[PDB]
């Protein structure tokens, strides 16, 4: 797993990306250059025994959605050390670090059914304020739970559910 | 043109990477120039894409980062044939005696696949040394290899020299001498002495010396012996010299080690078992012609067992056990007699007469062996009148052993003696007799033929 | 998975572009830093053993050249040093002052004067790691080096230009008889170094205060590399010393080198190696540890009068040089099976063994001739002494053979009793006191004295006494002998007769 | 301004913007809880990040939490404000009283002294113990070691020479006490304080309890008092309980710093912190240092690297063993594998010097009938061969002695015994004038006139 090979290119990325106010544009570079790592082709060649400029430049040639001098570069950069295959870490960490600088957070609400479209205005409202960020909802329908809700807001979770109270009881006995 | 470039340099490893359309092959030979000098190197493998590890066959100072390479598309090869007679190589072949070019006709690459079953032949002629102990107790034949056994200073390259003297004067054979990490004191004073003795122009010597890296010292054997084959092609019978076994495997190591191959018994490689057989397994008598040896192994700490002796006794035809003990009572050559064995005594290929001899001497000596301790607590006038005999005949048979060598004179002045095997035969087979039961003991010492122990007798 | 020095900033200039524009490849900058090695990143330009010049005035050897990345080694304390100093590549290799205003001096392992008595005067540099003389360029060894035992000079010959190992447990008197070997030089005409490998530095100042209680430390020069000094140092270390001793070898003189516990350089090359993440073989060692000692013994050469001629440029004529080496080693528990002994026993032309269990018993030096070895052997003797001392091996081979009855001598018959009563008396005479060295009369004539039978009578516990007094009264009356002897080692019928005629006086008409 | 990015164990990883990284041996400063903690860094590694080792507990310690960049070393009072007093590794007072008023502070890494600076000193100096000092006499402003496995009297003999040696002497003292018990360390500070000697003696303590980084940084702590008092131009005296606990504390951290392992598991920079320790503890031309070492040997095996590799930085080694112990022979020195620079006839005099090479001898040749006696008994020995062994064995026990701090063992009361006394009594053991006395009359006594008179009473 490249969870951590990928944090310096993750870094570097966003940094150069912010100064030349061009966030938006790397993001999707950076979607498609992870796309093509997936392809049953490409990861064939990308495993091969290719020297580093030789694998970058029949990479390079399958895109040319990447603005030709420093998102080819990213790409050059990363075949030298053989980590091409980081890419689709190397975005979601991209994704996160953009997520902090903007400060957005993205929580998710499960509950037994479908809450009133009130109460998640609610919700938001005062998780804005349990995080700096500016919150977008994804809630989901959840049938073990059976009453309350699940909010869980990155790794902290606000457990109200039911299920949780009756299986949190239990152990008290 | 220099396709390749160095991308490592570790110590004496090296990386060089190629565009991967012409990636050397493995043990193929690679070239640079080290500053104002040429360094060449050996591929050891292939790793990656384009990227080749080797070895370097010189000092590896001085090596920057992407010089340019240059592949000589042939392992290393060397000059062979008569060219090479008197004179100095090293690894590479060239010479390291200032006499200038070597003149040679033909090069040929130090790896080649050894001799099939069924080309080699099975010849039982015993080679004749000249050395009494040697010829009696340890024959062997053409195409077998000895062993000289032993710790330190015990004698084993001044009988290599004295073996190679006899050869080439008493049979004008040819000869080789691979140094596989030779002392360079003691390949001067070789150089000197064989051309004292007026035997360098039938020998071809060949040095990795120790102060150089573990490449050439570990393919200089196979140097010597490409050599050696060069002369069995042209029919000929040869005999190899490999000055000690013992460093051809520690040579072996290092180089494991740098390669980073996972160690193995007592860290040695892994490959040892079979290094020691592509060594081993080129020397041999073919219907064309015959290469003869006879090998130094130094024996570490005295234990016979571990892996660098352990291994190549599987190879040997003989065994010859030089010991310090002996050579301290002054009786050189310091064999000894009960310990030394061959896989050609036997009365089939010597004959009964010579057959017999060998083991009359070996039981009268180890009777010897066990009234040494009776006579050291009861005093000798306990013994019978029979066993005063044995006593009195084991130390003339044990005298009788020792020799003068020519090349030993710088050592002692006296004249050095060669003594055939009908000599050998006859004296020992005479003394075991009671022939000579009134000669004085000392009359047999360092006397070379039974008939001068007459002459000594006289004036004693 | 692991990251290989790609970094946040460094990524972030390739983005930017990737072609680094060109940059001098005369400089780099320092990434790390940890226990004395710094990896610097550029350097394209940086050879394998090269010199890299740090912010003050401290060096460090490029030892590692990989992809984008240099390894190296501070010489001197590294602390100071902090990511991101920039450094230059000099084109240099490492040298060292040589000259012969060096005797008498203490120098570090960069020449620096340690001693405090003001700066050198040397005679230019000299490069620490050269190749050694050729094998056509060497000459046979064949004249002696005296170190005044006994126990060595007549059993163990050590020759100009041989290298004879001195190994043996701790505390046994392993520098005791290589600081006897350097003071008996004083007036010899061999020039000494005595290099001190990891040692602390209150030992260094008690042998350079007893080498100048006795006239020695005129005629020697010291390198020190003590205990605190960083591992790079201790490694090249007798490196220097080698280039200071070839310094008289390569113009016609003699030199004496004396490398103290080659058993601590090659521990401080382990650390270096273990450090730079190098492959462990056998008890962690690196594999090339056979490659140190190696080159670094074989510049001990005695090399021929035309190789000098070649060197001096005509300027010495006629005079043959020579570099003498004295490896020192410990053993743990005596095991010489271990992989620093193992390979050091190898390159070497004899071995001098020194054993607790005769330091203890009282035999002093404790040699043990019965596996010590000299394979230069009697070439290397005044004739007098390879005339006398070959009875000297067979005494105590018969009584190495005898030695298990000793237990039982008793029982033993009177045949073989007087071979054992006479191996002990031998024995007992090889003995000798520390910085009280022999002259090859007084050694001659003592092994005479024990050779030719006339020790028979007087009792083991009186040898001492017996060659106490023999020396004073040969030298107070036949001092013209002794001058002889001494001045040409020769040996005569009417020598033999001159030296019976002593013994038979002194053992009639004096006493002990 | 930096962040905690890693915790394995004792070492901390920091993460500090690019230029503003600690440099090496700098000291960090973090609240873990309602604690601070002391990190020191140990290296500095790419990008930033550096890697320390922490001063104190480790638990509790979350990543992200912010750590401090203290612009120093680890720095410790000094002087004679540090006299009388029990200090942390970080220089702390641990005793209940109150803060140390130093005027100054010195930071605890420094180079040893040059090579011009050192002194050498002849001067011999006597302890009331037989055996130390006629096997292995020292010399003011040597080095002394001890060494021994577990529980064979390495501490009661440090105890018994702080009695002999640092009572009747004038100069200052410190004690440093390197990974050992706390009950030791307690029961010594109520000796000192009980007597009164208390506040000529500067206590250090770095007990087993505590982690590594104590363990690891303490004995330098206890090495800069001594130096400041050596400066001073005074004399001092220097005793460190277990100075093999100073390694082995670098073991521990060592596989987390990242280092392969080497010859038996050990830090592959071992004789370079021993060394980098071992050479500032020396005598010099300004002031002198007086030490006693404890040097534990582990599993009994002194061929171990830890204790092969500090032989060379003593001047007198004092080898105790579990086969003498075990006799109850004490203090349990091995005098055929003690021994001390100091012995040589133009420092102590042809006589005592020959009195310890004859014991040696004597004793040498006891061992090597040992096998001959096991397996064919004693009755095969030599009419003069039973006659060595008999004084063997009476030297055996005459070494042994009564000490002042081990009454509570033993009950027998201490004795003190000269040098001019106990090379007599050697002397005459050996010239055959008791062998009339059975071996019991020598086990346990002062001088040989006590031997002389227990005979009396059997
Ligand atoms: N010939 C001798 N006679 C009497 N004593 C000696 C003799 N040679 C050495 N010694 C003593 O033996 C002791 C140890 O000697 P030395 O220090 O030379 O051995 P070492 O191997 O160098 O010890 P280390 O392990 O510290 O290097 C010294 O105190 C020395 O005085
Ligand atoms: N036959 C001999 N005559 C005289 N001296 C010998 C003889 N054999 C060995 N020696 C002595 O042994 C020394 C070394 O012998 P060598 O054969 O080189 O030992 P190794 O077998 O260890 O190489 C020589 O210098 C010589 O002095
Ligand atoms: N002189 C002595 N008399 C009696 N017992 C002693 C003497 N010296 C040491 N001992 C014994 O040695 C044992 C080991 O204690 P100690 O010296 O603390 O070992 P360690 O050195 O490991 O700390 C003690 O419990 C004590 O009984
Ligand atoms: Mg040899
Ligand atoms: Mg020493
Ligand atoms: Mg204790």
């Amino acid at each position: 797993e490249f969870i951590t090979v990928a944090r310096p290119y993750a870094k570097a990325a966003f940094d150069f990306a912010v100064e030349h106010q061009s966030v938006e544009r790397w993001q999707d570079m950076l979607a498609f250059a992870a796309e093509v790592t997936k392809n049953e082709q490409m990861a064939e060649l990308l495993s091969g025994a290719l020297a580093p400029e030789t694998l970058a430049e029949s990479f390079i040639a399958v895109a040319g959605e990447q603005l030709d001098e420093n998102g080819q570069n990213l790409i050059r950069v990363m075949a030298e050390n053989g980590r091409l295959n980081a890419l689709p870490d190397v975005l979601e960490q991209f994704i996160h670090l953009r997520a902090v600088s903007e400060a957005t957070a993205e929580v998710d609400v499960i509950s037994a059914a479908a809450l009133s479209e009130q109460q998640l205005a609610k919700i938001s409202a005062a998780m804005e304020k349990r995080l700096s960020r500016k919150v977008k909802l994804n809630a989901k329908i959840d049938k073990s739970v059976m009453a309350g809700v699940i909010i869980r807001a990155g790794d902290m979770v606000i457990d109200g559910s039911v299920r949780g109270r009756l299986e949190r009881l239990a152990d008290v006995l | 043109m220099a396709t390749g470039k160095i991308v490592q340099v570790i110590g004496a490893v090296v990386d060089v990477e190629f565009p991967q359309d012409a990636v050397p092959r493995v043990y193929d030979a690679l070239e640079v120039q080290n500053g104002n000098e040429r360094l060449v190197l050996e591929v050891q493998q292939q790793l990656g894409g384009g990227i080749v590890r080797t070895i370097a066959m010189g000092s590896s100072d001085g090596l920057r980062r992407g010089l340019d390479v240059k592949d000589l598309e042939h392992p290393i090869e060397v000059p062979v044939g008569k060219a090479t007679l008197g004179r100095i190589m090293n690894v590479l072949g060239e010479p390291v005696d200032m006499k200038g070019e070597i003149g040679e006709e033909e090069r040929w690459a130090i790896h080649r696949a050894a001799p099939s079953y069924e080309e080699l032949s099975n010849s039982q002629e015993l080679l004749e040394t000249g050395i009494k102990v040697i010829d009696l107790m340890a024959p062997f034949a053409k195409g077998g290899k000895v062993g000289l056994f032993g710790g330190a200073g015990v004698g084993k390259t001044v009988n290599m020299m004295e073996l190679i003297r006899n050869i080439a004067i008493e049979h004008s054979g040819y000869s080789v001498f691979a140094g596989v990490g030779e002392r360079t004191r003691e390949g001067n004073d070789f150089y000197h002495e064989m051309t004292d003795s007026n035997v360098i122009d039938k020998v071809s010597l060949v040095y990795g010396q120790m102060n150089e890296p573990p490449g050439n010292r570990l393919r200089v054997a196979l140097t010597g012996l490409t050599m050696a084959e060069k002369f069995r092609d042209e029919g000929r019978d040869v005999l190899l010299f490999v000055d000690n076994i013992y460093r051809y495997t520690l040579a072996g190591t290092e180089v494991s080690a740098l390669l980073g191959r996972m160690p193995s018994a007592v860290g040695y490689q892994p490959t040892l078992a079979e290094e020691m057989g592509v060594l081993q397994e080129r020397i041999t008598s073919t219907k064309t012609g015959s290469i003869t040896s006879v090998q130094a192994v130094y024996v570490p700490a005295d234990d016979l067992t571990d892996p660098s002796p352990a291994t190549t006794f599987a190879h040997l035809d003989a065994t010859v056990v030089l010991s310090r003990q002996i050579a301290s009572l002054g009786i050189y050559p310091a064999v000894d007699p009960l310990d030394s064995t061959s896989r050609q005594l036997d009365p089939l290929v010597v004959g009964q007469e010579h057959y017999d001899t060998a083991r009359g001497v070996q039981s009268i000596l180890q009777r010897y062996q066990e009234l040494k301790d009776i006579i050291a607590i009861l005093g000798m006038d306990e013994l019978s009148e029979e066993d005063k005999l044995v006593v009195a005949r084991a130390r003339k048979i044990q005298r009788f052993l020792s020799q003068p060598f020519f090349v030993a004179e710088v050592f002692t002045g006296s004249p050095g003696k060669y003594v055939s095997l009908k000599d050998t035969i006859r004296g020992f087979k005479g003394i075991m007799e009671g022939e000579y039961d009134h000669l004085p003991e000392q009359a047999f010492y360092m006397v070379g033929s039974i008939e001068e122990a007459v002459e000594k007798a006289k004036k004693l | 998975q692991l990251n290989s020095t790609e970094i946040s900033e460094l990524i972030k200039q390739r983005i930017a572009q990737f072609n680094v524009v060109s940059e001098a490849h005369n400089e780099g900058t320092i990434v790390s830093v940890s226990d004395g090695v710094i990896r610097i990143h550029g350097l394209a330009d940086c050879m394998q053993g090269e010199m890299i010049s740090l912010p003050g005035n401290r060096y460090a050897i490029a030892l590692n050249l990989e992809r984008d990345s240099v390894g190296a080694v501070v010489m001197g304390p590294y602390a100071d040093l902090a990511e991101g100093m920039k450094v230059k590549c000099t084109g240099r290799i490492l040298e060292v002052p040589v000259g012969r205003g060096l005797l008498g001096r203490v120098v570090n392992t960069l020449g620096a004067p340690i001693d405090g008595k003001g700066p050198l005067d040397h005679d230019g540099f000299s490069a620490v790691e050269a190749i050694a003389p050729g094998v056509i360029e060497r000459q046979s060894v064949d004249q002696p080096v005296q170190t005044g035992y006994k126990a060595v000079d007549s059993m163990i010959p050590i020759g100009r230009g041989q290298r004879e190992l001195i190994i043996g447990d701790r505390q046994t008197g392993k520098t005791a008889l290589a600081i006897d070997a350097i003071i008996n030089q004083r007036d010899s005409g061999i020039k000494c170094i005595y290099v001190a490998i990891g040692q602390k530095a209150s030992t260094i100042s008690n042998v350079v205060r007893k080498l100048e209680e006795h006239g020695a430390l005129a005629n020697t020069i010291v390198v020190v590399a003590t205990a605190s000094e960083s591992a790079a140092l201790q490694y090249l270390a007798p490196y220097a010393g080698c280039a200071m001793g070839e310094y008289f070898r390569d113009r016609g003189e003699d030199a004496l080198i004396i490398y103290d516990d080659l058993s601590k350089q090659a521990v401080a090359y382990r650390q270096i190696s273990l450090l730079l993440r190098r492959p462990p073989g056998r008890e962690a060692f690196p594999g090339d540890v056979f490659y140190l000692h190696s080159r670094l013994l074989e510049r001990a050469a005695r090399v021929n009068a035309e190789y000098v001629e070649a060197f001096t440029k005509g300027e010495v004529k006629g005079k043959t040089g020579s570099l003498t080496a004295l490896p020192i080693i410990e053993t743990q528990a005596g095991d010489v099976s271990a992989f620093v002994p193992t390979n050091v026993i190898s390159i070497t032309d004899g071995q001098i063994f020194l054993e607790t269990n005769l330091f203890n018993a009282g035999i002093r030096p404790a040699v043990n001739p019965g596996i010590s070895v000299s394979r230069v052997g009697g070439a290397a003797q005044t004739k007098i002494m390879k005339k006398l001392s070959g009875g000297i091996r067979t005494a105590l081979a018969q009584y190495r053979e005898l030695a298990a009855f000793s237990q039982f001598a008793s029982d033993l018959d009177d045949a073989t009793r007087k071979q054992l009563d006479h191996g002990q008396k031998v024995t007992e005479l090889l003995k000798q006191k520390q910085y009280a060295p022999m002259s090859v009369a007084q050694q001659s004539l003592v092994l005479f004295a024990a050779e030719r039978g006339y020790l028979a009578d007087v009792e083991l516990s009186k040898i001492g006494s017996f060659e106490a007094a023999l020396l004073a009264y040969v030298d107070r009356d036949h001092a013209p002998l002794m001058q002889e002897i001494n001045q040409t080692g020769g040996y005569n019928d009417e020598i033999e007769g001159k030296l019976k005629g002593i013994l038979d006086s002194f053992k009639a008409t004096q006493s002990w």
